[PDB]
């Protein structure tokens, strides 16, 4: 984050750094049997496993799993929106297997800034963290790093999803459900009535920005010299 | 996922860097929106167990317990009347979770019923629902004894009135337009940056593997060129829509804000 | 004798499946309305050919493709027989052999897209004789051989709707199956446009 | 692809009147030619037989025939003598592959009759075959079918006695042709 | 080579110059927000409530 | 109106179909702008004569 943001001082909050893209393993190709005699080698396919794969001519990287959608007699391989490949039979056991783009999301970490300390708790967005101190999942990603409580306060660092972040003693990352104010039930009834006896002014800071600085940028000079 | 393209799109330099600021701010912004909008109540209030509010009836606006979502009546017809991860496309998920906003609803729902106007201006003060609708009755001019005579007329008036919405949104289809345009036109603008990866932008073949794949790399640095050239115009148009619209909902946003304030919270004397 | 041709005459476009979805094809289709010329011969292959036959004692017999057929130039010559389909580049009717294919309303589409010959077929439970009642089918049982010619002859050997495909955009709905339920036709009606 | 009826046939044919076997619409797995140790010559031209078998080709032509020794190496092209004038000619910008093997065990006993061509009024052009057997006429005379003075018979047998030297063995040759146009093919 | 040159600065520069028009019309309405609390809130006494 | 150009511009894919929703979508807001503005009445008044 400190060479994303050119900085060598961060302040709290919290930086998408990176992104992350589970990398396929053992890219698999198959092709039709060899009924007929150049030829094209063919190897077994896997399930559930980020995999290139080629597939009659048509390469792609996903997790291969099985799909209930039946395909017709003669429809190869199948796009389910926007000429996207979502399904594919394969040629040599005539069966259909659903592509899901293997999980990839970004890396964002959580700071409570460097001069505070150096600690950091890392969320990989919408990734189910079976896979790369405590694992903790939340809705709106995996949080690796940051303690989980039950209490919950007032949000600092958002995350997301109904959780934020803060750095609380001893002196850890804390992720918790936010509070979303004091509980109080004002006690109604039919013949009562609160009325103010005494009171305070209060001089209250509304900060609004009305100017921009007028910047002029000579094209010429800028795209020539 | 390819590294020569990946190089040839290195070169052009800190554009992406530059998309995916303008993507983050207006994802952090819709953030603010949502709690500018509903964050107005200091501290979530309870409603009373027992509702005597002097005939008028909230059941129907007034969260269920029943519900697992504990969401009102209405909220749940709205929810039910709109209806709502491929190549490097991602939507984070929204901060405050829709049973957070059913909550704020809920407290200032509870505190405008019980308090009137006194839970804006500070700590919440209780006055009977019908002494209050009188204080509202002498703010547009009425006097209040028109009100302590014709209370159970009044109560059946807001009753049947507040029955007519269910009706309507019930029945009448496309009632919540405005919000179900802001979901086609978000969804129309995500599915046509997925369409323009098909689009062959003037090389031999949209598909990067296959012009990797027989041409020379000489050669096809020159056709994967176009193809980022395209693609990465085609994004740019995305994250500039994107913005434009965005600064349009932000209006629409700080309107609902200034509404929440000045009539949940307080009766307004701006005509219309 | 012409007659309308309705709605039926539309094909899978390509071999990919959709699912509850609409799409826009942009290739050669039959035209909704169009009035083909039913004979009761001589037949060209201006473009690719809806053939539409009907038989109760199945009288007619495979199509000889030809883009001259004088002996000069290679046939295509689909013929079907009891046992088995034989189509070959090279019995009673004649007129460098390069390849031979051995292999298994009616609905028929026949189409040369470089060189390439496709085939697409349908059967249908019809109840009214003498008309082709509007409805819709599709499918893509094809043999392919790389001709390179352009065929321009029929000469099938009791009558059969013959109508040509034009280029013209498509609309076609897909069920949850993959099949396509229906069509409409872009350029067809301000409407359907 | 057939190419096992192409070089197992029992009996190949006279280098005058090559067979010419046209491949089409078939799968050729080439592996089964180069990883042979049953070859005494494969020199290909212009094309790499370990890089075709994910490449397709518009036309495959297999040319097979008998021939001796010393006239293996004039089945190539811009050669001439007796065979490549006037039996089997390569073009010069011959595109394929020329596969030879010693076919004493075969070709030779102590019953196959093997011919070639031993004048002709022209050179061949490349891929011609002439299997015409007029009687040649080298002088003024014209021959009337018949031979005589300056008139001969164009065809003469192979003496392919087993006990020759290895340059007067039989060797049969099988000459693959490939075409690669911007057109539709079948043999990949 | 000047026409690649040319044809990315110039990208580079319309960007530019499209996200300022954009922060401009968020800033202009910041500063008729200011104007109106200047108006209704100095100039004068505000019932509209916060 | 040239065939050979329209050809190619299909390539690069919905940018002219974007750009024609945005102004369409333009021209109906402004239609919307004087309907907000200046159809607050529902009803026709007449003054006296
Ligand atoms: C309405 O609210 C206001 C709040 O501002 C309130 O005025 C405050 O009254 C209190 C009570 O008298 C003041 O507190 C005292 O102020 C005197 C100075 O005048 C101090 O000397 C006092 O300190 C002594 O007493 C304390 C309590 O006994 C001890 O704890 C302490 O150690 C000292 O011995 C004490 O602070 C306060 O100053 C004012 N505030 C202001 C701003 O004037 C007012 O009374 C309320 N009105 C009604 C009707 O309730
Ligand atoms: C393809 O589309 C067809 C038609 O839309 C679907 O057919 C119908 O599917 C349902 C649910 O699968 C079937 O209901 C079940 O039928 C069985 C007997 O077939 C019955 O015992 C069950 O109690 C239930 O009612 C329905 O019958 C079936 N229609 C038929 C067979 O004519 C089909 O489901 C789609 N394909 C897939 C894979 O979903
Ligand atoms: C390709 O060859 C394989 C090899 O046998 C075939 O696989 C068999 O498929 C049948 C179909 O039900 C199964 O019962 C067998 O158990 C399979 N055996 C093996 C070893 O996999 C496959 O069907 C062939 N496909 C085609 C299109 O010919
Ligand atoms: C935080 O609250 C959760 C509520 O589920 C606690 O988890 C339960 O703890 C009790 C007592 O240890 C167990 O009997 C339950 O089986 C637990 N339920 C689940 C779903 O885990 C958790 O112990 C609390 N932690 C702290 C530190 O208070
Ligand atoms: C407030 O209105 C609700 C909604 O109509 C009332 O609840 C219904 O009352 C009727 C009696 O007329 C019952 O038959 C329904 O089952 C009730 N529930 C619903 C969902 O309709 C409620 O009674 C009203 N408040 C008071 C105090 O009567
Ligand atoms: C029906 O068609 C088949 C074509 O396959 C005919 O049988 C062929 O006859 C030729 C001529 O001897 C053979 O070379 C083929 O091997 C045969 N093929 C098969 C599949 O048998 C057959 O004669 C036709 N007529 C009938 C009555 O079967
Ligand atoms: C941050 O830490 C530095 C010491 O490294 C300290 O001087 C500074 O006051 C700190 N900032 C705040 C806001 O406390
Ligand atoms: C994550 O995946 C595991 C195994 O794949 C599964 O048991 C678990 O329920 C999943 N959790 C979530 C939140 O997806
Ligand atoms: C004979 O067929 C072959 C292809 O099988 C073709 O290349 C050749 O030109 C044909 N001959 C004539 C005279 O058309
Ligand atoms: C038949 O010919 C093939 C070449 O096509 C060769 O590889 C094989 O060994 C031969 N079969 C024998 C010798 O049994």
């Amino acid at each position: 984050t400190k060479c994303t943001l050119k900085s060598f001082t961060v302040e709290k909050g919290i930086y998408q750094t990176s992104n992350f893209r589970v990398q396929p393993t053992e890219s698999i190709v198959r092709f039709p049997n060899i009924t007929n005699l150049g030829p094209k080698k063919s190897t077994n396919l896997v399930k559930n496993k980020c995999v290139n794969f080629n597939f009659n001519g048509l390469t792609g990287t996903g997790v291969l799993t099985e799909s209930n959608k039946k395909f017709l007699p003669f429809q190869q391989f199948g796009r389910d929106i926007a000429d996207t490949t979502d399904a594919v039979r394969d040629p040599q056991t005539l069966e259909i297997l659903d592509i899901t783009p293997c999980s990839f999301g970004g890396v964002s970490v959580i700071t409570p800034g460097t001069n505070t300390s150096n600690q950091v708790a890392v969320l990989y967005q919408d990734v189910n963290c079976t896979e790369v101190s405590n694992v903790f999942q939340t809705r709106a990603g995996c949080l690796i790093g940051a303690e989980h409580v039950n209490n919950s306060y007032e949000c600092d660092i958002p995350i997301g999803a109904g959780i934020c972040a803060s750095y609380q003693t001893s002196q850890s990352i804390i992720a918790y459900t936010m509070s979303l104010g004091a509980e109080n039930s004002v006690a109604y009834s039919n013949n009562s009535i609160a009325i103010p006896t005494n009171f305070t002014i209060s001089v209250t800071t509304e900060i609004l920005p009305v100017s921009m600085t007028k910047t002029s940028v000579d094209c010429t000079m800028y795209i020539c010299g | 996922d390819s590294t020569e393209c990946s190089n040839l799109l290195l070169q052009y330099g800190s554009f992406c860097t530059q998309l995916n600021r303008a993507l983050t701010g207006i994802a952090v912004e819709q953030d603010k929106n949502t709690q500018e909008v509903f964050a107005q109540v200091k501290q979530i209030y309870k409603t009373p167990p027992i509702k005597d509010f002097g005939g008028f009836n909230f059941s129907q606006i007034l969260p269920d317990p029943s519900k697992p979502s504990k969401r009102s009546f209405i909220e749940d017809l709205l929810f039910n009347k709109v209806t709502l991860k491929f190549n490097g496309l991602t939507v984070l998920p929204p901060l405050l979770t829709d049973e957070m906003i059913a909550q704020y609803t809920s407290a200032l729902l509870a505190g405008t019923i019980t308090s009137g106007w006194t839970f804006g201006a500070g700590a919440a003060l209780q006055i009977p629902f019908a002494m209050q609708m009188a204080y509202r009755f002498n703010g547009i001019g009425v006097t209040q004894n028109v009100l302590y005579e014709n209370q159970k007329l009044i109560a059946n008036q807001f009753n049947s009135a507040i029955g007519k919405i269910q009706d309507s949104l019930s029945s009448t289809a496309s009632a919540l337009g405005k919000l179900q345009d802001v979901v086609n036109q978000n969804a129309q603008a995500l599915n046509t940056l997925v369409k323009q990866l098909s689009s062959n932008f003037g090389a031999i073949s949209s598909v990067l593997n296959d012009i990797l794949s027989r041409l020379d790399p000489p050669e096809a640095e020159v056709q994967i060129d176009r193809l980022i050239t395209g693609r990465l115009q085609s994004l740019q148009t995305y994250v500039t829509q994107q913005l434009i619209r965005a600064a349009e909902i932000r209006a629409s946003a700080n309107l609902a804000a200034t509404k929440m304030s000045e009539c949940v919270l307080g009766q307004s004397k701006r005509v219309d | 004798a012409y007659t309308n041709s309705f709605t039926r005459g539309v094909y899978y476009p390509d071999k990919v499946f959709r699912s509850s979805v609409l799409h826009s094809t942009q290739d050669l289709f039959l035209p909704f309305f169009s009035n083909v010329t039913w004979f009761h011969p001589v037949l060209p292959f201006n473009d690719g050919v809806y053939f539409a036959s009907t038989e109760k004692s199945n009288i007619i017999r495979g199509w000889i493709f030809g883009t001259t057929l004088d002996s000069k130039t290679q046939s295509l010559l689909i013929v079907n027989n009891a046992t088995n389909v034989v189509i070959k580049v090279c019995f009673r009717v004649y007129s460098n052999c390069t390849f031979e294919y051995v292999s298994q309303l009616r609905e028929f589409v026949f189409k040369n897209i470089d060189g390439y010959f496709k085939i697409y077929s349908k059967h249908t439970p019809i109840n009214l004789v003498r008309d082709l009642p509007q409805g819709f089918s599709a499918l893509e049982p094809l043999v392919d051989l790389p001709i390179g010619i352009n065929i321009t002859r029929f000469q099938t050997l009791a009558a059969y709707y013959v109508g040509y495909l034009q280029p013209r955009t498509f609309l076609l709905k897909y069920n949850e199956n993959g099949t396509i339920t229906d069509a409409v036709d872009c350029a067809l009606d301000p409407l359907s446009e | 692809c057939p190419f096992g009826e192409v070089f197992n046939a029992t009996r190949f044919a006279s280098v005058y009147a090559w067979n010419r076997k046209r491949i089409s619409n078939c799968v050729a797995d080439y592996s089964v030619l180069y990883n042979s140790a049953s070859f005494s010559t494969f020199k290909c031209y212009g094309v790499s037989p370990t890089k075709l078998n994910d490449l397709c080709f518009t036309n495959v032509y297999a040319d097979s025939f008998v021939i001796r020794g010393d006239e293996v190496r004039q089945i190539a092209p811009g050669q001439t003598g007796k065979i490549a004038d006037y039996n089997y000619k390569l073009p010069d910008d011959f595109t394929g592959c020329v596969i030879a093997w010693n076919s004493n065990n075969l070709d030779s006993k102590v019953n196959y009759n093997y011919l070639y061509r031993l004048f002709r009024k022209s050179n061949l052009k490349p891929f011609e075959r002439d299997i015409s057997t007029e009687i040649y006429q080298a002088g003024s005379t014209p021959c009337n079918g018949v031979e005589g003075f300056n008139c001969y018979f164009p065809l003469q047998s192979y003496g392919f006695q087993p006990t020759n030297g290895v340059g007067y063995q039989p060797y049969r040759v099988v000459v693959l042709s490939f075409e690669l146009l911007h057109a539709p093919a079948t043999v990949c």
